[PDB]
């Protein structure tokens, strides 16, 4: 019937002007009939609303002629092991202006690093859709406390996702042509992905013949791990979901068969460890 | 908690299309490669005795065209991504856009695929006369 993604996370009790709502279920009931809307010269569109959307619910299954795979096989990802990066991403939920939605707080990474990011959503508007600060809270529980300061210690995503790209490039352009993020769960990792990576064709370096790993809106310029400096986004990473794997119980239990050597520490990148050890083990131990 | 605003027709369009460097050549090839339109679109209930102007302040299909809501349209807004207007205005937002009823199944393309002429105000190629 519905999804969630996209879903409006605002508290305002009416539905948008038939001109403005970006749907048939969003427009406000009083312009419905008939199955259709109607307009209604002398109730205008408004000028003023602010309406968090959810990036909760991405669904990345098309087949699309030139376009590669985000997700791709457990052969693929063993061809590319090298590539691997485990990523795992803690939340905070929005709050005040907007309920029902998860804002990416802390990325975590198999490299060890954790990268902390002002709470950050989009924010649609009479006009274009705003990237915008968001009141947020921790998840409910007292073992998210913990998570309170950080949301105060936060970058904005526009340093966050140079980060990454630097990161990812000092990392894999020794090792691979590409990124393979190994996933526990992938909805959530989904939603980060949207603030940091784009996607298309594959393109070549702009600077040598390498396939391109990262994008640079700046220059509408395209750049492998090696020329990569000052790029914003990930630019056709790939992607594999662990979880899918046959397992049952949850990411620690399940890495703890195989690993003593990564207790856990309760925190995104030690999420991102288990995740690429518990894939290593899981695709090469000789059964 | 929270009100949904799409069905799950259009999550893996919308998906692919929010991740595009190029939504505009994402949602062509999407098509191309057998993909079903957007929809969910806001249709108008109207008296098909309009202008036939393309984007105008009231519906105004005549018999040859469906009116749409405008930003149920435009394919930016659809994705909730950024308009290539770099002011952030949107062409379609705010007004109602009259598509020929040939192309109705898929009004987001068709905006996206063709043209208004600023002179007549009529599509290109369907009314434009200049
Ligand atoms: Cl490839
Ligand atoms: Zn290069
Ligand atoms: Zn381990
Ligand atoms: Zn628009
Ligand atoms: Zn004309």
């Amino acid at each position: 019937n519905v999804t969630g993604l996209f879903k409006d996370c605002s508290k305002v009790i009416t539905g948008l002007h038939p001109t403005q709502a970006p749907t048939h279920l969003s427009v406000d009931t009083k312009f419905k009939t008939e199955g259709l809307c109607v307009d209604i010269p002398g109730i205008p569109k408004d000028m003023t609303y602010r309406r968090l959307i959810s990036m909760m619910g991405f669904k990345m299954n098309y087949q699309v002629n030139g376009y590669p795979n985000m997700f791709i096989t457990r052969e693929e990802a063993i061809r590319h092991v090298r590539a691997w990066i485990g990523f795992d991403v803690e939340g905070c939920h929005a709050t005040r202006e907007a309920v029902g939605t998860n804002l990416p707080l802390q990325l975590g990474f198999s490299t060890g690093v954790n990268l902390v990011a002002v709470p950050t959503g989009y924010v649609d508007t009479p006009n274009n859709t705003d990237f915008s600060r968001v009141s947020a809270k921790p998840p409910p529980g007292d073992q998210f406390k913990h998570l309170i300061p950080l949301m105060y210690k936060g970058l904005p995503w526009n340093v966050v996702r140079i980060k990454i790209v630097q990161m990812l490039s000092d990392t894999l352009k020794n090792l691979s042509d590409r990124v393979v993020f190994v996933l526990w769960a992938h909805g959530f990792q989904l939603t980060s992905m949207k603030y940091f990576v784009k996607i298309g064709p594959e393109r070549t370096c702009c600077l040598c013949d390498r396939r391109a790993t990262c994008f640079s809106t700046a220059s509408d310029t395209y750049a492998c791990w090696h020329h990569s400096i000052g790029f914003d986004y990930v630019y056709n990473p790939f992607m594999i979901d662990v979880q899918q794997w046959g397992f049952t119980g949850n990411l620690q239990s399940n890495h703890d068969l195989y690993c003593q050597v990564h207790g856990n520490a309760h925190v995104a990148s030690c999420d991102a460890i288990m995740t690429r050890c518990l894939a290593v083990h899981e695709c090469f131990v000789k059964r | 908690a929270g009100n949904a605003t799409e069905v799950p027709a259009n999550s893996t369009v919308l998906s692919f299309c929010a991740f595009a460097v190029d939504a505009a050549k994402a949602y062509k090839d999407y098509l191309a490669s057998g993909g079903q339109p957007i929809t969910n679109c806001v249709k108008m209930l109207c008296t098909h005795t309009g202008t036939g102007q393309a984007i105008t302040v009231t519906p105004e299909a005549n018999m040859d065209q469906e009116s749409f809501g405008g930003a149920s349209c435009c394919l930016y807004c659809r994705c909730h991504i950024d308009h290539p207007n770099p002011k952030g205005f949107c062409d379609l937002k705010g007004k109602y856009v009259q598509i020929p009823t040939t192309c109705a199944n898929d009004p987001v393309g068709f905006t996206l695929k063709n043209t208004v002429c600023t002179v007549c105000g009529m599509w290109k190629g369907y009314g434009c006369s200049c």
